[PDB]
C-alpha cells in the first residue's frame, strides 16, 4: 500500500486546494469558516459539484444524506477525518 | 437545510471523544512487552536437509522395495531405429532399402 | 451513514440526488475529462432551465420523464468506488474488525504485555460506567411522551455530561484495523 | 522506514486552461453561452509530463530502434564471418 | 516468432484444413479477431490517453 | 419517448419510476410519520439495551423468534385440507415416485429381456 | 466376547462407588480403556467369522460397529461434561448409568448370534435412550418427541417379533449360521410378501426411510447433546445392520419387493438435502442431513451386490462419525448463543479460529471429500447403482450436488460474513471441546489409510 | 526492498533510470528476436512449397479419354 | 534426450475382489513437460505476492 | 475453398464428396497403373513406434529425422535437412491427394457428359 498517514492540515490544505481552483468563489474571499449559501452566495447545484468535487479528489464518495448537510469548508475536513479515522 | 445546532454539537463532542480514544490506540516504546526464555550457507543446509535427504530416502524405496515386487516400474521400451547397436546382444539393425533421394 | 434520515424526502433532495447520479453515469459514458466537463456544462444547462418553475404539480410533472431518461441512458455497468456498496473492495476489510469487547476475555499473560493500554482501557471502562447512569436519565427526561417520533439523539447539555450511547460509536475498531 | 517527507503542494495558479484542449471546451461552451467552472482543477492532466503522448502503434514499436540497430550488425557480423 | 504464434498459428492453420463443422471455423475466426480487438482495449485505455487517477 | 421498463418477479419496479410517491396526499406524509415513529421506537429500545454496560448476553429478538416459530412449529395448527392443498399434495408427492418407478421398471425391463436374447455384450463385466 | 461385555458391567459399581468429583475422570479413563480391548476385534479372516460361543459371535461387519460403539462413549462423557455442572450428583451418577446401559445394550445387539436375542437387545436399546431424550432435554418437546421416537419404532417392529417366530416354528432354527446355511428360496405369495414386509419393515422404520422419519428431527433436535450423538452415530445404524443380516432369507422376492422402497429412498435423498437448504435451525439441518445419507445406505442396502455392502458399511461408518461431529459443534455454538438459530450468530471465525478450522473439516468430509471414506462408501454405491441402472446416476448426481451446496451453505452463514454485534459472550473455546473435535475427526483420517477394516465381510 | 519515492500531487511520478534503461533493453531484445527469426526463418510465415494449381493439370496425368474411348 | 515414459506403483491402497487400486504416477510427456511450466509459474507468481500481499 | 461454395451452391452431383470417393475404378485411367512403393518395413516401423498416424508413405524420413534428434540430442536445431525433406515428402503426397480429388473430378465430368450424350442420341 505504503499510503502516507494523510493528517487533518493535509485534508484542509487538500479541500481549499480543490475550492481555489472553483473559479466560480474568488480565492481571497474564501476561509475555512466561510459558508457556501450566504457568504459565497452558491446555488444548492453548485454545492453538490464541489461535493462530487471532492468525492472525485479523495477517491471516498460521501452518502448524499451526508453530502447534502455539509456547508463549511471546516465540516467537510472533518467529516473527512472521522471517515478516515486521523488523530491529529 | 444544513446541520441543526443540536447535531453539530453532538458531532463535535462525538469527534472530540473518538479522537482521544484513537489516540489511546497508540502503543508506547515499552508498551509491548515479550518475556525472552530458551531451553552460501543457508543455501547450502538448504539444499542438503530439503533436497538431498528426500532424494536419499526415495531412491532408497524405489530400488529395494518398491522394485522388489513385479510390474511396479514399468519403463517404456526405447525407441529402436535402423542402425543402432543393442547393449544386451550386440547386434546390428539392418539400415533402409536407400530410398531414391533427390532434394 | 452518520446522519439520521427523515420520514420522507422533498422535492429539492429528488433533484439534488436526480442530478448528482446523472452527472455519475454521465462522466461513466464519457471516459475523458474535456468530454466529461462538456457533456456536465451541457447538462447542468439544460438542468436548471427548469429551476424558476413556480407551480408544482409541473415540477411533478417533470423530474418523472427525467427519472424515465435516466434508467434508460443509464450505462449498466457504472463506475462505483472501491470502498461503495458496490465497489470491488466494499467489505474487504471486515474480517478483520475484531470487536473491543474481546480484549476482556484476554488471558493475564497476554495482558502483561501492553499494559499501559490496559490501564487506559480501565480508565475508558470507569468513564463509560458512570457515564451510562447519566446518560439514561437524561434521555428519559429529554424524550417526548408516547415515543421518540425520529432517530436523532441529544447532545450533551451539562458540563461533565458526555453524548447518550456513545460507547459503540466512539469505539468503531478502526476504517483498516489490519 | 515509511513516507515521512512532509511534501507541499504546489501553488494554485499554476495551474491554466492555456496549452489544453479544454480550450476547445470553453470555446464551444461559450459559442452557446456557458462556461466550465471546473475547467483549471483538472488542468493538472494536461501540464506537465503528462503533456506528450503516444500513439497506439508508437507504443507498440516501443524498442524498434535500438533492435533493428542490433539486428542490422548481427546480420553483419555473421555474413562477415561466415564468409571464411 | 513469439510464445503465443508457435502454438495459436499452429491451431488456426490445423482448424482450416480439417473436414469439420464451418460455423466452428466462423466463429474461431471472429473470435480471434475479438481477441485482437479487446487486447487493443486494454492498452489504449490503460496506457495512451491523459491520466485519470485521483490527484 | 422512451422504452418503458416493464417489472417483473424478479426484476422488481425501481423507486425512481415507481408512481406512488409522485402522488403525495397528506395522508401518505401522515403514514410515512407513523413508520418512521415506530422505526425510531424499536431502534432507541434497541439501542438502549445496546450500550448497557451491565448486560453480558445476546439482547433477545422477539421478531426472531417469532419468525423461526411462524416457519416451524405453526405450520400445522393452521393447515386445513382444501382442494388446492390436496391436489399439490397428492402431485408432489406421488407424481415423482410414480414417474421413477416407471422410468427404472421400464430400463430394468428392457434390459432383461436383451439379457435373455443374449444379445448384451457384457464381457469384461466382472465387478458388480 | 465377554472380556468386553464384563468390563462394561463393571463401569455400573465403578460410576457409582466414586468420589463426588471423579465421576467423570474415572468413567472417561475407564470407557477409553474399553474402546482398546475392543480393538482386538477388528482382526477378521476371510473365513466365516469369529465364533465365540453358543451366544456372541464377531463378524467384520460387527467388528467396526463395535469398535465405533466403544468408542463413543468417552466423546458422550466430554460432550455431556459442560451442561450437567450444576446437577446433583445422584442425577449425574444415574446418566452416566444410562450412558453405560445403552453402550452395554449395544455390545450383546451387534452379535447376537441368535435372531430373537437379537430383536430382544434391539428393543431394549430403546428405554435408556427414551429416558435420556425425556429427562435431561431443555425443550418442552422432548415429550413429543420421546412419544415418537417410541412408537414410530415400536409400531414397525411389533409385526417383526410375529415374524421371527413364525420363521423359527418353520425354519427350526434362528441362528444366523443355521440360517444362511439352510436358507431356501421365498415362492412368490401373498402370505411371503406380508412376511418380506414384517420382516423388512422393522429395520426400515429405524434407518429411517423417506416417509417415515418424522420421528428423527424431533428426537434429534430435543435431545441432550450425547442423546443426539448416540442417535445419529449408532443407533441409525441398527436398521441397516438388521437388514443386511436378515436379507439372506428374503430372496428371491427382493428382486421385485425393492422397488417402492428403492423409488422412496432414491426421491427423498434428493427431497431432504433440498429440505436442508432451506433450514433456520442447525440440528434439524444435520438431522435431515443424516436422513440423506441413511436413504443413500437404504439403496445400497436394496440393491445386494457385494459393492453395494461394502459401500453401505464405509457410508455407516463415515457417516456416525461425521454426524456426531456436527452435532458437537452445534452444541458448542448453542452453549454460548443459548439460541439455536442458524443466524443469530454469525462470522465465529473471527473470534474462534481454530473452531472455524473444525467446521471446515467437518464440512469437508461430510461434502464426500476424497480420499476420505466417506467418498468412498458413497463412489461404491453410486457404482452399484449404476450397474443396476444407468439413470440412477442423474439422482445421485443431484443428491451430491445439493449436499455440497447446504454443507457450505452451514459453513458460510455460521463462520463468514461479519460478527453480529449484540454478542459479547462468545468466550475462547476450551480445550475440552478443541479435545472433542480433536478425537471426533483424527480417526477419520486414519481410517483413510486402511480402509479394508470398514469394508464388510465382502471385501 | 527498493528506494524512498515520495507522492508528487498533480506532477509527474519520479523515475528511476534503472527501469527505463531496463524497459527499453527487454523490448529492444523482443524486437531484435522477432527481426532475427524473420530473417533466419521466413518460410514459417509465407511458407515454404507452391500450392499446386489443380486447372493446369494435363488430362494425361489425370487418366482422362477424350470423351470417345470409354 | 531418450524419450523416457515411465508409470511408478509403488504403494497398494486397497483390493476389491478382482480391482487394484494403488498410488500410481505417470510420468509421461505431458506430466514432465507441464511440471516445470506450472513451478515456474508458481515460482513467479509467489514472488510476486510476497511484494503484492505485504500488508 | 471455391469448391465448397460450387458444392453447396451449384448441382451436387457435379462434383464429389469426400466421404465415398475414390467412385471409379484405379484402371479406368490408364493401363500401366504403377503402385505406390514403401521403404520402410512392418518390423522397424513397428521398433520406431512412431504413431498410428503417422505410419504413411513417408515413414522414412520420419524415422530418418528421429535418429538425428536422438543422436545430436544437446543442439537442438543440428539437423534439418532431413526435417525438410520429411516435409517436402508430405507436401508431395498432399500434392497426389490433390491430383486424386482433380482426376475424380473430371473423370466424373466426362461421365455426366457421356450420359448427357447418350441420352441426346436416344432422344433423337
Ligand atoms: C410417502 C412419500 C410422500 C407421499 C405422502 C404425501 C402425498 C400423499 C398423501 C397426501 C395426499 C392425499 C390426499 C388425497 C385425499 C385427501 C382429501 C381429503 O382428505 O379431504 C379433506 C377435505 C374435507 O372436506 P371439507 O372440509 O368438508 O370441505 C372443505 C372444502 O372447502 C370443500 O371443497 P369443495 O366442496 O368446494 O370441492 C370438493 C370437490 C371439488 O373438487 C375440485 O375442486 C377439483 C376436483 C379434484 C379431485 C377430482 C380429480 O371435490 C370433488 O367433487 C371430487 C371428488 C372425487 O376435503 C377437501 O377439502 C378436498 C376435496 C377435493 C379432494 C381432492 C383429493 C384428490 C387427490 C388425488 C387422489
Ligand atoms: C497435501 C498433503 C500434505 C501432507 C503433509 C502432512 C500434513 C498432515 C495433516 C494431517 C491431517 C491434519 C489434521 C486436521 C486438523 C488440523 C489441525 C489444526 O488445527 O491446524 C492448525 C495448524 C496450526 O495453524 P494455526 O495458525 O495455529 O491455527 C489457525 C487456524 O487453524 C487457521 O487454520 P488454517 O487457515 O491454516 O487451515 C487449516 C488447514 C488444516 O486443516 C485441515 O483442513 C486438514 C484436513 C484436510 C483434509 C480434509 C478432509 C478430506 C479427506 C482427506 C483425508 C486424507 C488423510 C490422509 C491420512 C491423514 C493421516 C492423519 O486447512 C487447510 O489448509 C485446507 C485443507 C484442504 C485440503 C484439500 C486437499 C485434500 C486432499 C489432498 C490429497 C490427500 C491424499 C494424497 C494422495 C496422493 C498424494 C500422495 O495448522 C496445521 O497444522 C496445518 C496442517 C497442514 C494441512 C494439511 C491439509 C492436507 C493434508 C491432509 C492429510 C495428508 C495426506 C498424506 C499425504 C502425505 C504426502
Ligand atoms: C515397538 C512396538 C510397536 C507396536 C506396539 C503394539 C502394542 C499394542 C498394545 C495395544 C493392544 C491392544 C489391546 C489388545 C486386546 C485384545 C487381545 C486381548 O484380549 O488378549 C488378552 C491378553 O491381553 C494381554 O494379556 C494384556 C494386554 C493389555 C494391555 C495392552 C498394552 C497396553 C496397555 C496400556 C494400559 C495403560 C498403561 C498404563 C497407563 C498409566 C487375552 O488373551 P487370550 O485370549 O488369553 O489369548 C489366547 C491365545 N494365547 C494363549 C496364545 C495367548
Ligand atoms: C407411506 C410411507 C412409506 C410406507 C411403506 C411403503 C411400502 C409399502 C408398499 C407395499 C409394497 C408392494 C405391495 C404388493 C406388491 C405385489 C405386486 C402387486 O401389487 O401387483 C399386482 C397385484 O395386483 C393388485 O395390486 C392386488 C393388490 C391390491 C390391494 C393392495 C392395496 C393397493 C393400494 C394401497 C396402498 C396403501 C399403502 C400404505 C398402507 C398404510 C400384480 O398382480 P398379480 O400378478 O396377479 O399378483 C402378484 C402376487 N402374486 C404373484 C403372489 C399372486
Ligand atoms: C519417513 C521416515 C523414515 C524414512 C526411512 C524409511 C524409508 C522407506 C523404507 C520403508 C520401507 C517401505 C515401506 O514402507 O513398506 C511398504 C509400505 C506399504 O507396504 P506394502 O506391503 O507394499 O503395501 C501394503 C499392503 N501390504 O509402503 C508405505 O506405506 C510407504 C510409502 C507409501 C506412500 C506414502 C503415503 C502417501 C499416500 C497417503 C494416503 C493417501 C490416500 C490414499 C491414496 C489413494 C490412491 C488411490
Ligand atoms: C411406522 C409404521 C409402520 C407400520 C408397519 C406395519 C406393516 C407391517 C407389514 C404387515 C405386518 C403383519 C404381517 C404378519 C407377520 C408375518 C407373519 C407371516 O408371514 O405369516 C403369514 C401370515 O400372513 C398374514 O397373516 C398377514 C395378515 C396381515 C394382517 C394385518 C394387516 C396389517 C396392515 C397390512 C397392510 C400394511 C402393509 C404396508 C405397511 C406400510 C407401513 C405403513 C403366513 O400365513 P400362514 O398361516 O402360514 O399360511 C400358510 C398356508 N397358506
Ligand atoms: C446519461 C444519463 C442522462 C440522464 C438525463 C436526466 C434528465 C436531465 C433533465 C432533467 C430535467 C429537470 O431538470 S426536472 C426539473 C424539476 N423541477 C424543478 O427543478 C423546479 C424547482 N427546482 C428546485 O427548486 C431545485 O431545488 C433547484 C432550483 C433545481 C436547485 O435548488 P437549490 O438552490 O437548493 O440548489
Amino acid at each position: 500500500s505504503d499510503a502516507p498517514p494523510l493528517t487533518l492540515e493535509a485534508i484542509k490544505d487538500r479541500v481549499l486546494y480543490v475550492l481555489k481552483l472553483y473559479d466560480k468563489i474568488d480565492p481571497e474571499k474564501l476561509s475555512v469558516n466561510s459558508h457556501f449559501m450566504k457568504d459565497l452566495g452558491l446555488d444548492s447545484l453548485d454545492q453538490v459539484e464541489i461535493i462530487m468535487a471532492m468525492e472525485d479528489e479523495f477517491g471516498f464518495e460521501i452518502p448524499d444524506i451526508d453530502a447534502e448537510k455539509l456547508m463549511c469548508p471546516q465540516e467537510i475536513v472533518d467529516y473527512i477525518a472521522d471517515k478516515k479515522d486521523v488523530y491529529e | 437545510s444544513g446541520y441543526t445546532p443540536d447535531e453539530k454539537l453532538r458531532l463535535q463532542q462525538l469527534r472530540e471523544l473518538r479522537r482521544r480514544w484513537l489516540k489511546d490506540q497508540e502503543l508506547s516504546p515499552r508498551e509491548p512487552v515479550l518475556p525472552p526464555r530458551r531451553v552460501t550457507y543457508r543455501h547450502s543446509i538448504f539444499a542438503v536437509t530439503h533436497v538431498l535427504i528426500p532424494v536419499w530416502i526415495i531412491h532408497y524405496y524405489l530400488k529395494y522395495h518398491v522394485t522388489a515386487k513385479p510390474y511396479t516400474v514399468v519403463e517404456r521400451k526405447p525407441r529402436i531405429f535402423p542402425g543402432d547397436t543393442i547393449l544386451e546382444t550386440g547386434e546390428v539393425i539392418p539400415l533402409m532399402k536407400e530410398f531414391p533421394d533427390q532434394h | 451513514a452518520f446522519s439520521a434520515p427523515a420520514a420522507y424526502l422533498t422535492h429539492q433532495q429528488k433533484v439534488l440526488r436526480l442530478y448528482k447520479r446523472a452527472l455519475r453515469h454521465l462522466e461513466s459514458w464519457c471516459v475523458h475529462r474535456d468530454k466529461y466537463r462538456y457533456f456536465a456544462c451541457l447538462m447542468r444547462a439544460r438542468f436548471d432551465e427548469h429551476k424558476n418553475e413556480k407551480d408544482m404539480v409541473k415540477a411533478t410533472q417533470l423530474l418523472r420523464q427525467a427519472e424515465e431518461e435516466f434508467w434508460y441512458g443509464q450505462h449498466p455497468q457504472p463506475y462505483i468506488f472501491p470502498e461503495s456498496p458496490g465497489g470491488t473492495s466494499y467489505e474487504r476489510y471486515e474480517c478483520y474488525k475484531v470487536p473491543e469487547w474481546c480484549l476482556d476475555d484476554w488471558h493475564p499473560s497476554e495482558k502483561a504485555m501492553y499494559p499501559d493500554y490496559f490501564a487506559k482501557r480501565e480508565q475508558w471502562k470507569r468513564l463509560r460506567r458512570e457515564s451510562w447512569e447519566r446518560e439514561v436519565k437524561q434521555l428519559q427526561e429529554e424524550t417526548p411522551p408516547g415515543g421518540p417520533r425520529t432517530e436523532a439523539l441529544p447532545p450533551a447539555r451539562k458540563e461533565g455530561d458526555l453524548p447518550p450511547l456513545w460507547w459503540h460509536i466512539v469505539t468503531r475498531p478502526r476504517e483498516r484495523p489490519m | 522506514e515509511h513516507g515521512h517527507s512532509k511534501m507541499e503542494l504546489p501553488d494554485y495558479k499554476q495551474w491554466k486552461i492555456e496549452g489544453t484542449p479544454l480550450e476547445t471546451v470553453q470555446e464551444k461552451l461559450a459559442a452557446r453561452g456557458l462556461r466550465d467552472p471546473w475547467g483549471r482543477n483538472e488542468a493538472w492532466r494536461y501540464s506537465g509530463g503528462f503533456a506528450n503522448n503516444v500513439s497506439f502503434v508508437g507504443a507498440l514499436l516501443k524498442g524498434f530502434k535500438w533492435g533493428f540497430a542490433a539486428f542490422v550488425v548481427a546480420v553483419g557480423a555473421e555474413y562477415y564471418l561466415e564468409s571464411q | 516468432y513469439l510464445t503465443g504464434f508457435y502454438s495459436k498459428d499452429l491451431i488456426i492453420e490445423a482448424v482450416n484444413m480439417s473436414y469439420t463443422n464451418a460455423w466452428a471455423l466462423l466463429m474461431t475466426l471472429i473470435a480471434t479477431s475479438l481477441t485482437a480487438a479487446y487486447s487493443t482495449r486494454i492498452i489504449f485505455f490503460a496506457f495512451l490517453g491523459k491520466p485519470r487517477f485521483p490527484p | 419517448s422512451f422504452p418503458k421498463y416493464k417489472p417483473s418477479r424478479l426484476a422488481t419496479l425501481p423507486a425512481t419510476l415507481d408512481p406512488a410517491e409522485y402522488d403525495i396526499s397528506p395522508e401518505t406524509r401522515k403514514a410515512q410519520a407513523e413508520r418512521l415513529a415506530i422505526r425510531s421506537r424499536l431502534k432507541r429500545e434497541y439501542l438502549l439495551q445496546y450500550n448497557d454496560p451491565n448486560r453480558l448476553g445476546v439482547i433477545e429478538d422477539p421478531a426472531l423468534i417469532r419468525w423461526t416459530y411462524a416457519r416451524s412449529a405453526n405450520i400445522y395448527p393452521n393447515f386445513r385440507p382444501t382442494p388446492k392443498t390436496s391436489l399439490l399434495g397428492a402431485l408432489f408427492g406421488i407424481g415423482p415416485l410414480f414417474f421413477w418407478y416407471y422410468v427404472f421398471k421400464t430400463d430394468r425391463d428392457k434390459k432383461e429381456k436383451l439379457i435373455q436374447e443374449g444379445k448384451l455384450d457384457q464381457t469384461f463385466n466382472i465387478s458388480y | 466376547m465377554l472380556k468386553i461385555i464384563i468390563p462394561t458391567t463393571m463401569l455400573l459399581p465403578m460410576t457409582w462407588m466414586s468420589k463426588h468429583n471423579m465421576i467423570w475422570i474415572n468413567a472417561t479413563v475407564h470407557s477409553l480403556l474399553i474402546s482398546l480391548i475392543s480393538l482386538s476385534l477388528l482382526n477378521q479372516l476371510g473365513e466365516n467369522s469369529l465364533n465365540f460361543s453358543l451366544t456372541f459371535f464377531s463378524d467384520s461387519l460387527s467388528a467396526p460397529l463395535l469398535v465405533l460403539t466403544t468408542w463413543l462413549l468417552p466423546l458422550m462423557l466430554m460432550a455431556s461434561q459442560s451442561h450437567l455442572s450444576k446437577e446433583t450428583t445422584t442425577r449425574k451418577k444415574l446418566y452416566i448409568t444410562m450412558l453405560i446401559l445403552l453402550q452395554l445394550f449395544l455390545i450383546m445387539t451387534f452379535t447376537a448370534t441368535e435372531l430373537i436375542l437379537f430383536y430382544i437387545l434391539f428393543e431394549a436399546t430403546l428405554v435408556p435412550t427414551l429416558i435420556i431424550i425425556t429427562r435431561w432435554g431443555n425443550q418442552t418437546e422432548r415429550l413429543n418427541a420421546g412419544l415418537y421416537f417410541l412408537f414410530y419404532t415400536l409400531a414397525g417392529s411389533l409385526p417383526l417379533l410375529v415374524a421371527l417366530v413364525y420363521i423359527q416354528n418353520t425354519t427350526g432354527s434362528l441362528n444366523f449360521l443355521i440360517i444362511h446355511y439352510w436358507s431356501h428360496p421365498l415362492s412368490n405369495s401373498w402370505s411371503n410378501i406380508f412376511m418380506w414386509l414384517a420382516c423388512i419393515m422393522a429395520f426400515m422404520v429405524k434407518m429411517p426411510l423417506y416417509g417415515l422419519h418424522l420421528w428423527l428431527p424431533k428426537a434429534h433436535v430435543e435431545a441432550p447433546i450425547a442423546g443426539s450423538m448416540v442417535l445419529a452415530a449408532v443407533l441409525l445404524k441398527l436398521g441397516g445392520y438388521g437388514m443386511m443380516r436378515i436379507t439372506t432369507i428374503l430372496n428371491p422376492l427382493t428382486n421385485y419387493m425393492a422397488y417402492p422402497f428403492l423409488m422412496l429412498s432414491m426421491w427423498g435423498m434428493i427431497m431432504t438435502s433440498s429440505i436442508c437448504l432451506r433450514q433456520t435451525d442447525l440440528k434439524s439441518l444435520i438431522a435431515y442431513s443424516s436422513v440423506s445419507h441413511m436413504a443413500l445406505v437404504i439403496v445400497a442396502i436394496m440393491i445386494q451386490t457385494p459393492w453395494s455392502f461394502m459401500g453401505a458399511t464405509a457410508l455407516m461408518i463415515a457417516h456416525g462419525l461425521t454426524s456426531s461431529m456436527l452435532f458437537c459443534l452445534a452444541n458448542t455454538n448453542y452453549e454460548r448463543v443459548h439460541s439455536r438459530t442458524m443466524i443469530l450468530a454469525r462470522g465465529l471465525q473471527t473470534l474462534l479460529p481454530l473452531m472455524a478450522t473444525w467446521w471446515l473439516v467437518a464440512s469437508l468430509t461430510n461434502l464426500a471429500l476424497p480420499p476420505s471414506i466417506n467418498l468412498i462408501g458413497e463412489l461404491f454405491i453410486i457404482t452399484a447403482s449404476f450397474s443396476w441402472s444407468n439413470i440412477t446416476i442423474i439422482l445421485m448426481g443431484m443428491n451430491m450436488m445439493i449436499t455440497a451446496l447446504y454443507s457450505l451453505y452451514m459453513l458460510i452463514t455460521t463462520q463468514r460474513g461479519k460478527y453480529t454485534h449484540h454478542i459479547n459472550n462468545i468466550k475462547p473455546s476450551f480445550t475440552r471441546e478443541n479435545a472433542l473435535m480433536a478425537l471426533h475427526i483424527l480417526p477419520l483420517l486414519l481410517l483413510t489409510l486402511n480402509p479394508k477394516m470398514i469394508l464388510g465381510p465382502l471385501y | 526492498g527498493g528506494v524512498h519515492i515520495e507522492p508528487r500531487y498533480r506532477q509527474f511520478p519520479q523515475l528511476t533510470r534503472s527501469q527505463l534503461i531496463q524497459a527499453e533493453f527487454f523490448s529492444a531484445t523482443m524486437w531484435f528476436w522477432i527481426l532475427w527469426r524473420f530473417w533466419h526463418d521466413s518460410d514459417a510465415v509465407l511458407g515454404h512449397f507452391p500450392y499446386p494449381d489443380p486447372s493446369q493439370w494435363t488430362d494425361e496425368e489425370l487418366g482422362i479419354l477424350p470423351d470417345d474411348e470409354d | 534426450h531418450t524419450g523416457q515414459e515411465m508409470i511408478i506403483s509403488n504403494w497398494h491402497w486397497m483390493t476389491l475382489q478382482t480391482v487394484e487400486l494403488s498410488l500410481s504416477f505417470k510420468m509421461d510427456y505431458f506430466s514432465v513437460m507441464f511440471i516445470p511450466v506450472a513451478l515456474f509459474v508458481t515460482w513467479s507468481i509467489m514472488e510476486f505476492s510476497m511484494w503484492y500481499m505485504h500488508s | 475453398g471455391a469448391h465448397l461454395a460450387r458444392r453447396y451452391l451449384g448441382d451436387a452431383s457435379k462434383e464429389p464428396d469426400p466421404l465415398r470417393m475414390p467412385t471409379f475404378p484405379p484402371d479406368y485411367g490408364f493401363p500401366e497403373r504403377k503402385e505406390r512403393e514403401m521403404v520402410a518395413t512392418q518390423q522397424e516401423m513397428n521398433d520406431a513406434q512412431l504413431m498410428l498416424q503417422q505410419r504413411d508413405y513417408c515413414a522414412h524420413y520420419l524415422i530418418q529425422l528421429l535418429k538425428c534428434k536422438r543422436d545430436s540430442f544437446p543442439n537442438f536445431l543440428a539437423c534439418k535437412h532431413e526435417q525438410h525433406d520429411w516435409d517436402y515428402c508430405e507436401h508431395l503426397d498432399y500434392v497426389k491427394r490433390m491430383k486424386e480429388f482433380e482426376r475424380e473430378r473430371r473423370l466424373l465430368q466426362r461421365k455426366k457428359r457421356r450420359e448427357q450424350r447418350e441420352a441426346e442420341m436416344a432422344r433423337g
